[PDB]
Parts: structure tokens; C-alpha cells; sequence
């Protein structure tokens, strides 16, 4: 699921699954 | 940033994990 | 969609929609 | 944090927006 183009909710969903209890930051402007 | 690396281009685990806390 | 219990992917999904181009931080340990 | 406020309890827009960049 990670090694593809991931946009919008798809990207957010990959971050959620990978990062787990760490959480993550989603900075699309940065 | 993440959009250029993972949306406009193919993502990677290595890169995705750079955005974990 | 916001004024309810939001957990896991559901929460992440609400943040994504509300925050839009700003993005967000998801810090479940903090 | 967000889990206590939005998962264990009922979320709000006001609170959700505190986590936007």
C-alpha cells in the first residue's frame, strides 16, 4: 500500500497505518 | 514536501516514516 | 460528522476534511 | 489530548481545528 502514488485521504490513511500510536503530521503546504 | 514525494511521485516507507511523530 | 465520537481512521478522516490545505497533526500519545 | 477529547468523549469543530496547521 505504500509504494504507490498516495494523494489526499489515501495518503492520510497510509500515514495513519504506518505511524500507528506515534501519530503523524500531514503538511501538504510544507 | 510530502505531496511532491508521495502524491506527485511514488511514495516510500522510508519517506512516509519521516512524518511520524 | 464532527460532533460525535471519532476514533482512529475516523478521527484522522475528520481532521483531513476540516483542516483542508492546512493539513493537521495527529498526536494520539500527547 | 485529541483522543481523550474526540474519541473517548464527543468531538467538536472548535477542538478539531486546534490540530490544523
Amino acid at each position: 500500500f505504500v509504494n504507490q502514488h498516495l494523494c489526499g485521504s489515501h495518503l492520510v490513511e497510509a500515514l495513519y497505518l504506518v505511524c500507528g500510536e506515534r501519530g503523524f503530521f500531514y503538511t501538504p503546504k510544507a | 514536501g510530502i505531496v511532491e514525494q508521495c502524491c506527485a511521485s511514488v511514495c516510500s516507507l522510508y519517506q512516509l516514516e519521516n512524518y511520524c511523530n
